[PDB]
RNA sequence: GCCCGGAUAGCUCAGUCGGAGAGCAGGGGAUUGAAAAUCCCCGGUCCUUGGUUCGAUUCCGAGUCCGGGCACCA
RNA sequence: GCUGACUGGGGCCUGUAGAGCACUGAUAGGGCUAGGGGGCCCACCAGCCUACCAAACCCUGUCAAACUCCGAAGGGUCCCAGGUGGAGCCUGGGAGUGAGGGCGCGAGCGAUAACGUCCGCGUCCGAGCGCGGGAACAACCGAGACCGCCAGCUAAGGCCCCCAAGUCUGGGCUAAGUGGUAAAGGAUGUGGCGCCGCGAAGACAGCCAGGAUGUUGGCUUAGAAGCAGCCAUCAUUUAAAGAGUGCGUAAUAGCUCACUGGUCGAGUGGCGCCGCGCCGAAAAUGAUCGGGGCUUAAGCCCAGCGCCGAAGCUGCGGGUCUGG
RNA sequence: UCGCCUCCUAAAAGGUAACGGAGGCGCCCAAAGGUCCCCUCAGGCGGGACGGAAAUCCGCCGGAGAGCGCAAGGGUAGAAG
RNA sequence: UCGAUCAACGGAUAAAAGUUACCCCGGGGAUAACAGGCUGAUCUCCCCCGAGCGUCCACAGCGGCGGGGAGGUUUGGCACCUCGAUGUCGGCUCGUCGCAUCCUGGGGCUGAAGAAGGUCCCAAGGGUUGGGCUGUUCGCCCAUUAAAGCGGCACGCGAGCU
RNA sequence: AAUCCCCCGUGCCCAUAGCGGCGUGGAACCACCCGUUCCCAUUCCGAACACGGAAGUGAAACGCGCCAGCGCCGAUGGUACUGGGCGGGCGACCGCCUGGGAGAGUAGGUCGGUGCGGGGGA
């Protein structure tokens, strides 16, 4: 079976996104932790990185998430970075994603 | 048995001039060497004959050395079927692909006077180490009866080297 | 029918095509390709019409673009 | 007779004899050939009236490979004037080097003998060839 | 000359899955007092020739003895 | 008012020629195999062999405007340069044309017919039926004619005479008047290149010389006892003659060859290729390459040198318009 | 035969003819429309009651040969299904 | 926003079919019928190959399937001069030419005993009948004959006739 | 802090990165995993999606390697074709000059390369 669900799924929303042309805000999320990377694309390049990996930061996935979110917003809006667009990958916009979105405001935003 | 040519060089000189010039334009290669090579005609075809990209070919030219050469394509232009280049490849030690030709030895054995012969190959590719090159293969195997069909390794496959196969294919059968 | 004839038919000419090519200059608006399929994929600056009509989004030059198996792209390069 | 079963189109255009060439001419079945020396369509019908040339000239015996093959639709006006194409009524393509028959399993003299015959049954100027090195292994 | 048709035991005429028929003759039986009628049983180099096919009356191709249709001219 | 046709460079676009078979189809030879044509063992599932059908699949081998895994040369467009041209663009006034034709190339229709027809790209005639060549001839070759000249150089084509200039110079070809013509096909024409079989262990050609044994071969027969015929065509004796290749035929007598010795004495027979020629080759008023006439050429192929040759180019004079 | 669409002819830009070679339209859909979310085919082989070449189911292989209302073409699963 | 097979689909009117050999005018060789021309599918005649028939077989005589041509007499294709006119079938009269020869002359082969034939070659000098039928050409038929030839000449010939 | 190496994201080249085989990795990342109370789920199914987890395992998946059976890529040389210029053939068609020049095929190549960021080692 080629080219999994996943894979389209993720394609699909990735594309989209993309085509609208602002930076990437764009997530990934292991079982354990879950990490947020902001991109230009078009110069092939990562802006403002936040992990809870590198924040060393634990208990309730969620909560450690908009923690990751806000840290994401604090550290952005440092850069200038303003506006830009939530990239969402294969993860429905749901709990933890949610939550780091909905912490990426005080800053960021529209989401 | 044992056959040689002769050779040369060239850099520009139109090959349709040469071609005029009872000479044969052709090129000389392998892995280590590509080179513009001519041989004479008449020379080429006597030995061609007998060689035939089935027994190697030592060329000769100057330097002089002698290089051992494999005849690997004849381009016949196809109006008047008759070549027109050459390619010789040069062997060095390196197992090498190869068509060998075929001895079929018996008598129609089995089904004797007669089945009917049906030859469905004059030759086989192997892949066999230059060195030790099996000038032909005697197939035998007075087995050898109606509707079958021998496949390959069933090939007396001489001492030197293997098939480049297909294992499963069609050499000859009666019917 | 068959003999007599039964053919004789054809369709307009559809004067499709590429309207404008590499290191060209447009503006908003321009269209740069005409076309059935997705031939070529609109790019950046680059319009898709509901005919699959490629057209310039804003004034600049335009590049092509070919991403193999991701198709051929056309964008327009500001500098507007 | 000779001629294909399922057409994808019933008619088509005349197109050129050139550029003598492409495919065939290396005889690959059998052990002498018939080379073609000109171009001509080869009507179905004078393929079989060189096969049957050779088949009757050895004793049923021997073994005859053909490989030309009369796939091009030939159409004929009645006596009419001018409206629509059409009609009817098999041609095989035929251009400079290629074999066509190619019996084997016979003798020299027959073989030789009998393409003599079955070449005087074409259309164009024929050559008969034996085999080669030439033909290579493939 | 010109394009399309059909030969079949002894005469009549089926027989498009490619691997021989019933009638009506004639002989025989049953039936009857004997017959007629009716039912049972009895033998083609399948128009020559070349071809496809392992194999052709049954497919291809003409050519033939013989049936349909065709065109001198203003 | 420098942007024009054309040209140089750079980008992009394309799906034709060629080629390919991956697709859509078609398709030769073989292989291995579903379904069965059914030979039949069944008449229960069975069920094996296929020199018929046969998918797919592998091997070899091809074909296609409406097939394409590929794909040139070219073409188109933009940018930057060259390009001052009876070039370009803008506004406006006056039009005429809207029957085209031949040729070359690419296609379609036609019959791989038409001085056929329909498109494409070029050209020329149209309007250059003005000039030179092609015998003669709108459109093939040469060349774009402002006027004059009893001056020159050339083009195409020519230089034996008609007819201007070579009976020029060298080398080979052809003997048909080919040239001055039409194909398949043919042929010890003729000249060259090549490869192969046999040959001074004396081949080829003639000539001298052997001209089988059992035997009628068994078959078939009045008899075929090779030659009125269907064939077991087999054993032998030799340097060595096929139960016999032909005449013969009252079957036998008589005769010849095959195949052998020997005579003599240097080539012989086979094939392939290129050049020119030869046959194939019959039409209607009188013939002919334009004509005479041409044969180591006045024909054809190769190399050379000169010349002749237009209204083209030049030289000399002049006109008119445009620029300066 | 006459208008419209598709393919070839059409000579790799556009365009290009013939009583050239072949097909289709004169509708349709309140969902067959908009959006957000998910899902991924046809075929082949193996397995499974009634199920057979094909109803449904399970397994593997299957980059698009399926589907996209209808003709063809271009397109298309990184969706247009 | 509606009424259009205004489908001959840029749609003359709101509203429309035939016939003329009783015909007329303006035009056209822009275009048909005749002849010619180009062409040569078709037609007529050669030739190549040579299955096969011919007792056997060198094809004495045949010739399958295919192949290459010649001719320009047929039927056509095209639409080039001629529509300010190139009168058309046939007959008669008068011919003339071609030869792919019907007879006569000279030949070769024969499955030629002779005589008489068959086939092919040379040969265009001359000849090549009279009638019945039909407008006929052609063809059939009667009676003869050395023979009762095939074509071309605007399907020769109407300022020559009919 | 640079540099290298391993992992995790994520771009780019668009198969020389693919299939198949073999081998390897769990500390850390990652995955599978434990559970289904809660957010949220499945035209049935916590399979998927989702959440709260951390006992176990790298079996699957993924990552990294090594093999050329397939797949993919692919010369040089030569031809085909052809812009432009000339010939030849009754024709179908052929040839020469000059400039461009494939496709198939042969040789060979290939079991990917790389940017940004992070986590970890240098
Ligand atoms: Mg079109
Ligand atoms: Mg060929
Ligand atoms: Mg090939
Ligand atoms: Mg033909
Ligand atoms: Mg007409
Ligand atoms: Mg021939
Ligand atoms: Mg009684
Ligand atoms: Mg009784
Ligand atoms: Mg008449
Ligand atoms: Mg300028
Ligand atoms: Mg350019
Ligand atoms: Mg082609
Ligand atoms: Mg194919
Ligand atoms: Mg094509
Ligand atoms: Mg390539
Ligand atoms: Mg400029
Ligand atoms: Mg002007
Ligand atoms: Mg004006
Ligand atoms: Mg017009
Ligand atoms: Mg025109
Ligand atoms: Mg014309
Ligand atoms: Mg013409
Ligand atoms: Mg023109
Ligand atoms: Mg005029
Ligand atoms: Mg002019
Ligand atoms: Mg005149
Ligand atoms: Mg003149
Ligand atoms: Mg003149
Ligand atoms: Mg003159
Ligand atoms: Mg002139
Ligand atoms: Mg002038
Ligand atoms: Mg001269
Ligand atoms: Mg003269
Ligand atoms: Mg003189
Ligand atoms: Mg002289
Ligand atoms: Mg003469
Ligand atoms: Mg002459
Ligand atoms: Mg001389
Ligand atoms: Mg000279
Ligand atoms: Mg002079
Ligand atoms: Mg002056
Ligand atoms: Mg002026
Ligand atoms: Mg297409
Ligand atoms: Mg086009
Ligand atoms: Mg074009
Ligand atoms: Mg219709
Ligand atoms: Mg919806
Ligand atoms: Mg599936
Ligand atoms: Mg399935
Ligand atoms: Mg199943
Ligand atoms: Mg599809
Ligand atoms: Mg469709
Ligand atoms: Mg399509
Ligand atoms: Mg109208
Ligand atoms: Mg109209
Ligand atoms: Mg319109
Ligand atoms: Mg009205
Ligand atoms: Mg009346
Ligand atoms: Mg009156
Ligand atoms: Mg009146
Ligand atoms: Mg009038
Ligand atoms: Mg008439
Ligand atoms: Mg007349
Ligand atoms: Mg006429
Ligand atoms: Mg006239
Ligand atoms: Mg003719
Ligand atoms: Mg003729
Ligand atoms: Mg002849
Ligand atoms: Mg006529
Ligand atoms: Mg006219
Ligand atoms: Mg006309
Ligand atoms: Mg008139
Ligand atoms: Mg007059
Ligand atoms: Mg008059
Ligand atoms: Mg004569
Ligand atoms: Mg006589
Ligand atoms: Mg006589
Ligand atoms: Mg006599
Ligand atoms: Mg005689
Ligand atoms: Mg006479
Ligand atoms: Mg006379
Ligand atoms: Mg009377
Ligand atoms: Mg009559
Ligand atoms: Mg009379
Ligand atoms: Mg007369
Ligand atoms: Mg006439
Ligand atoms: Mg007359
Ligand atoms: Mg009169
Ligand atoms: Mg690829
Ligand atoms: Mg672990
Ligand atoms: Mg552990
Ligand atoms: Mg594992
Ligand atoms: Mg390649
Ligand atoms: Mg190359
Ligand atoms: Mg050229
Ligand atoms: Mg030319
Ligand atoms: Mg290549
Ligand atoms: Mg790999
Ligand atoms: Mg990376
Ligand atoms: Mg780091």
């Amino acid at each position: 079976a080629r080219l999994t669900a996943y894979e389209r799924r993720k394609f699909r929303v990735r594309n989209r996104i993309k085509r609208t042309g602002r930076l990437r805000l764009s997530v990934f999320r292991s079982l354990k932790h879950i990490y947020a990377q902001i991109i230009d694309d078009e110069k092939g390049v990562t802006l403002v990185s936040a992990s809870s990996l590198a924040l060393k930061l634990k208990g309730n996935k969620t909560e450690v998430a908009r923690q990751v979110g806000r840290a994401l917003a604090e550290k952005a809006l440092a850069l200038g970075i303003k506006q830009v667009a939530f990239d969402r990958g294969p993860y429905k916009y749901h709990g933890r994603v949610k939550a780091l979105a909905e912490g990426a405001r005080e800053g960021g935003l529209e989401f | 048995m044992e056959y040689r040519l002769k050779a040369y060089y060239r850099e520009g000189e139109k090959p349709s001039a040469l071609r005029r010039a009872g000479k044969l334009p052709g090129v000389m290669y392998n892995r280590h060497l590509n080179r513009k090579v001519y041989v004479d005609l008449v020379e080429f075809d006597k030995v061609f004959r007998q060689a035939s990209i089935h027994h190697v070919i030592v060329l000769e030219l100057p330097d002089g050395q002698s290089l051992p050469t494999l005849v690997r394509q004849v381009n016949l232009d196809k109006r008047r079927r008759r070549p027109e280049h050459v390619d010789f490849f040069v062997l060095s030690d390196e197992p090498v692909e190869m068509y060998v030709p075929l001895r079929f030895v018996g008598t129609p054995a089995g089904v004797r006077a007669g089945g009917v012969l049906q030859e469905i190959h004059r030759d086989i590719l192997v892949k066999v180490s230059p060195r030790n090159i099996p000038e032909f293969i005697e197939v035998d195997v007075s087995g050898l009866e109606i509707g079958d069909s021998l496949h390959a390794s069933d090939l007396k496959l001489p001492p030197g080297v293997e098939l480049a196969v297909s294992p499963e294919e069609t050499i000859a059968a009666v019917v | 029918a068959l003999a007599s004839t039964r053919n004789g038919r054809d369709s307009q000419a559809k004067r499709l095509g590429v309207k404008r090519y590499e290191g060209q200059v447009v503006r908003a608006g321009n269209i740069l390709v005409r076309q059935r399929g997705t031939r070529f994929k609109p790019g950046k600056n680059v319009g898709m019409g509901r005919d699959f009509t490629l057209f310039a989004l804003v004034d600049g030059v335009v590049e092509f673009q070919d991403r193999g198996r991701l198709g051929r792209y056309v964008h327009v390069r500001p500098l507007a | 007779m000779l001629m294909p079963r399922r057409m994808k189109y019933r008619k088509q255009q005349r197109g050129r004899l050139k550029g003598a060439t492409k495919g065939g001419d290396y005889v690959a079945f059998g052990d002498y050939g018939l080379v073609a020396l000109e171009p001509a369509w080869i009507t179905a019908q004078q393929i079989e009236a060189a096969r049957v040339a050779m088949v009757r000239h050895f004793r049923r015996g021997g073994k005859i490979f053909i490989r030309i093959f009369p796939d091009k639709p030939y159409t004929k006006k009645p006596l009419e004037v001018r409206m629509g194409k059409g009609k009817g009524n098999y041609v095989a393509v035929v251009k400079p080097g290629r074999v066509m028959f190619e019996v084997a399993g016979v003798t020299e003299e027959q073989a030789m003998e009998a393409l003599r015959i079955a070449g005087h049954k074409l259309p164009i100027k024929t050559k008969i060839v034996r085999r080669d090195a030439y033909d290579e292994a493939q």
